[PDB]
RNA sequence: GUACUGAUAACCGCAGCAGGUCUCCAAGGUGAACAGCCUCUAGUUGAUAGAAUAAUGUAGAUAAGGGAAGUCGGCAAAAUA
RNA sequence: CUAAUUAGUGACGCGCAUGAAUGGAUUAACGAGAUUCCCACUGUCCCUAUCUACUAUCUAGCGAAACCACAGCCAAGGGAA
RNA sequence: CAGUCAAGCGUUCAUAGCGACAUUGCUUUUUGAUUCUUCGAUGUCGGCUCUUCCUAUCAUACCGAAGCAGAAUUCGGUAAGCGUUGGAUUGUUCACCCACUAAUAGGGAACGUGAGCUGGGUUUAGACCGUCGUGAGACAGGUUAGUUUUACCCUACUGAUGAAUGUUACCGCAAUAGUAAUUGAACUUAGUACGAGAGGAACAGUUCAUUCGGAUAAUUGGUUUUUGCGGCUGUCUGAUCAGGCAUUGCCGCGAAGCUACCAUCCGCUGGAUUAUGGCUGAACGCCUCUAAGUCAGAAUCCAUGCUAGAACGCGGUGAUUUC
């Protein structure tokens, strides 16, 4: 017999998939599409989760009652120190689709670089890339070579950057390597772009400005093995029911004999890779720059690091990225931070957005003080003090 | 964007945090924590309660 | 909401679901109001149409006047004592739960209300803003 | 006849089984109390352990707003005291 | 009675097939008896969430049973359907 | 459930919608008929839960007819992509009413689903009533109380490792497999078109909302073995300070963590088509959307995008051991 009462599945069978990641650098399977009138500009970019923060802005969208009035809004803070570039890729197309053929190093990689490609970096004599230093060594012949066989062949080309970690307040000394494509300009400007651009770093207030509308690619954070009722939202069975409660009752028909793959059922949840769009940059922030939290409204000389730092993470010193909304990831995560891919303008997009208060009280608790000036302002003197 | 004030202790309230409650008389109470509140509805005296500011104001702090 | 409510309505935390009794706070005769459905509301299974401030609900009156009693008539919800989230941030709630009794057009039976009344129903329904005194 | 146990190891239960098996003595406090809770004398410290803290269990709990709409049925829990 | 009641109660009675120690009718008190409603109360529910102990888990030691023609991926066909 | 013929109904008019007398079928969600399988046992009804499929489509998308002026409605085409509810009564399937809704379509999967639950029903043993029986007892009559066992095996499914194809490390490709968004309201268009009037739209645009999904934890709320701080009872340490026990003694607050439409955020645009309406244009010197060719077009399909990465699919790159 049939249902007897519909309801809309519990899941979603394109995301079905819940196993555990292959890392925890999320891949980009797609990057923006390619206009070769433009600069070249890379199109993601690296970065870490600090955490999360609220905002207070004006609202500009006429229609709604909230017009013309303060909303306040979540917004995400990660930590983009310059990414540096110390490679370049190219990928020719086939009839079996994208194929790297060569791959063009830097002379010189830092340690960030060389400890990614060491499981026991203590233990090494450090040898990478020692013999590759060789091709710099007689006059730049064959990395000429290789840079033409690029500019030959390679539909698209990519780049090898890597993270400063050092200047991120983790204990993680191993850097994380990736592949950035860009855009604009010719095969060949792409890769002159990236032959000048060899142990030289990028900043984010080249990739990204006010007002733009980004991708977010990470790996969820995960929980371990969980049961069907949080993995997969289903009802739980009433308090009479023997052998557990926290179940899916009915596996499957009798016919077929087999368990669908469409059912509910218990196993991993978290660490799934995940890419989520349009979240609007709402500040991009300067590392050489005091008064990072300050606002033209607001004109209080603060940084966005909040009382005690950021939990879990640390105090951000370096350029950052304020984005509005939930980013996948956890805190101290790596995180690609992606344009958009198509042009988004349905009118939540290009509103011109302008902050006018940034909260950095304490989120170790119920923190009530922006500054530690204005703590001592309400207080007075203690007995620590003077 | 207005900070607050709380109506129990004398804290202040900064956007988007802690709740406002309305009496039956419409008397607006905005309170910064859950541990302010707490006290209000156990109709707790903030004169006595020694963090407050108005203990800090009638004792002379 | 729907007819008579011009304007739209944000979306506020669900807080008096069916078999709610909230007090009345109009003249009307009423002493409650037993909420029965609510309109505009949605479908899924075993999931109870929750009712929430500003909207009008159908509701009997199980205490009141007999003149009132054992008939379904839409009421339209002024405090709801359910913390919910406005827009600039703030989280406020009512003492009590407590509507008003009205037509499916959105005019009061009654001619006051007793109690404050939250923005989001005198906005949305002028017969109540008419009526209302203090406004949050 | 006289030792010893008289039972979560000396009895009966296929056993060194959370079962069953007649009786005497009987401290202090709280408290109406041979109730519960804590201590003195006397007696034990026996029951495979170590490490982690997934799901689902078993036992114990707590929940915003609503208050039986759940269910054959207020079953279970809460409330009361 | 409820918004709604194949439930409940009060009446009505040509009662398939009520009825007088096959005891009739009624009854205060009593009931771990059956049923209906109301107040209170609550995670029964909306709609789930979290915490604790012992498991399950891993390890050292100890170490069974059920069942077992052979065994173990399906779709359709035919076939004791 | 669907047709064929058309005597009539539809003021007029067979076929807008209907349609008698007849007649042709389909379906196995009815009940029979049969007794083929199972009596060295395939666990009964109904509900809950959960997945998938069918289309004879209730809604939504696009259309065609009308006895289509508008609105509303009725008939039909492609269509199963997507949803199809909350309750009172009954053990109910069935039913009936209350209300919301965009709509409250019909079904299948051993009349799906009991080593998933529950056990109200039927259907042991206890018992009462009625009728029947001389009786013991019967009832396809009513009522009440009545043990729901086992997975640790193989497969399947969900997750998790993993030998080998010089070793090891890093960056990648993408075959294949899956896939997702959904539906409404208000304002404006506009009291406009249309209409004698009564009444009374639609496309575009804006603001939100419903259902679902993926995250997330700044805020709010919940949780408390932070046994963190404070308070309280009984008792014990001669008092005090400080503690022990009451299986976490209890109470208030409570960070962190987890978590809630109880919180917040986000959820893509290109092509090819169906139905259909067309273009040119013969067959058939005319005419025709069709025959060759062809234009536009559905929530469809495929791709973009998203998830996993073949552990026997592949690429690039780094280092590559001396007693």
């Amino acid at each position: 017999s049939h249902r007897k009462y519909e309801a809309p599945r519990h899941g979603h069978l394109g995301f079905l998939p819940r196993k555990r990641a292959a890392s925890i650098r999320a891949r980009v399977k797609a990057f923006p599409k390619d206009d070769r009138s433009k600069p070249v500009a890379l199109t993601s970019f690296l970065g870490y989760k600090a955490g999360m923060t609220t905002i207070v802005r004006d609202l500009d969208r006429p229609g709604s009652k909230f017009h013309k009035r303060e909303v306040v809004e979540a917004v995400t803070v990660v930590d983009t120190p310059p990414v540096v570039v110390v490679g370049v890729v190219g990928y020719v197309e086939t009839p079996r689709g994208l194929r790297s053929l060569t791959t063009v190093w830097a002379e010189h990689l830092s340690d960030e670089v060389k400890r990614r490609f060491y499981k026991n970096w203590y233990k090494s004599k450090k040898k990478a890339f020692t013999k590759y230093s060789a091709k710099y060594a007689q006059d730049g012949a064959g990395i000429e070579r290789e840079l033409a066989r690029i500019k030959k062949y390679a539909s698209v080309v990519r780049v090898l950057v890597h993270t400063q970690i050092r200047k991120t307040p983790l204990a993680q000394k191993k850097a994380h390597l990736a592949e950035i494509q860009l855009n604009g300009g010719s095969i060949s400007e792409k890769v002159d772009w990236a032959r000048e651009h060899f142990e030289k770093t990028v900043a984010v207030d080249s990739v990204f400005e006010q007002n733009e509308m980004i991708d977010a690619i990470a790996v969820t954070k995960g929980h371990g093995f969980e049961g069907v009722t949080h993995r997969w939202g289903t009802k739980k069975l009433p308090r009479k029911t023997h052998r557990g409660l926290r179940k899916v009752a009915c596996i499957g028909a009798w016919h077929p004999a087999h368990v669908m793959w469409s059912v509910a059922r218990a196993g991993q949840r978290g660490y799934h890779s995940r890419t989520s769009i349009n979240h609007k940059i709402y500040r991009v922030g300067k590392g050489d720059d005091e008064a990072n939290g300050a606002t033209s409204f607001d004109r209080t000389k603060k940084t966005i690091t909040p009382m005690g730092g950021f939990v879990h993470y640390g105090e951000i010193k370096n350029d950052f990225i304020m984005v509005k909304g939930c980013i996948p990831g956890n805190r101290k995560r790596i995180v690609t931070l992606r344009k958009s891919l198509y042009t988004n303008t349905s009118r939540k997009a290009l509103e011109e957005v302008s902050l006018k208060w940034i909260d950095t009280a304490s989120k170790f608790g119920k923190g009530r003080f922006q500054t530690p000036a204005e703590k001592h302002a309400f207080m007075g003197t203690l007995k620590k003090d003077l | 964007m207005k900070v607050e004030i709380d109506s129990f202790s004398g804290a202040k309230i900064y956007p988007g945090r802690g709740t406002l409650f309305v009496r039956g008389d419409s008397k607006i109470f905005r309170f910064q924590n859950s541990k302010s509140a707490s006290l209000f509805k156990q109709r707790k005296n903030p004169r006595r309660i020694a963090w407050t500011v108005l203990f800090r104001k009638h004792h002379k702090k | 909401s729907g007819n008579g409510a011009q304007g739209t309505k944000f979306r506020i935390s669900l807080g008096l679901p069916v078999g709610a009794i909230m007090n009345c706070a109009d003249n009307s005769g009423a002493r409650n109001l037993y909420i029965i459905a609510v309109k505009g509301s949605g479908s899924r299974l075993n999931r109870l149409p929750a009712a929430s401030l500003g909207d009008m609900v159908m509701a009997t009156v199980k205490k009141g006047k007999p003149e009132l009693r054992k008939k379904v008539m839409p009421a339209i919800v002024v405090r709801q004592a359910k913390s919910w989230r406005r827009r600039d941030g703030v989280f406020l709630y009512f003492e009590d739960n407590a509507g008003v009794i009205a037509n499916p057009k959105g005019e009061m039976k009654g001619s006051a209300i007793t109690g404050p009344v939250g923005k989001e129903c005198a906005d949305l329904w002028p017969r109540v803003a008419s009526n209302s005194g203090v406004v949050v």
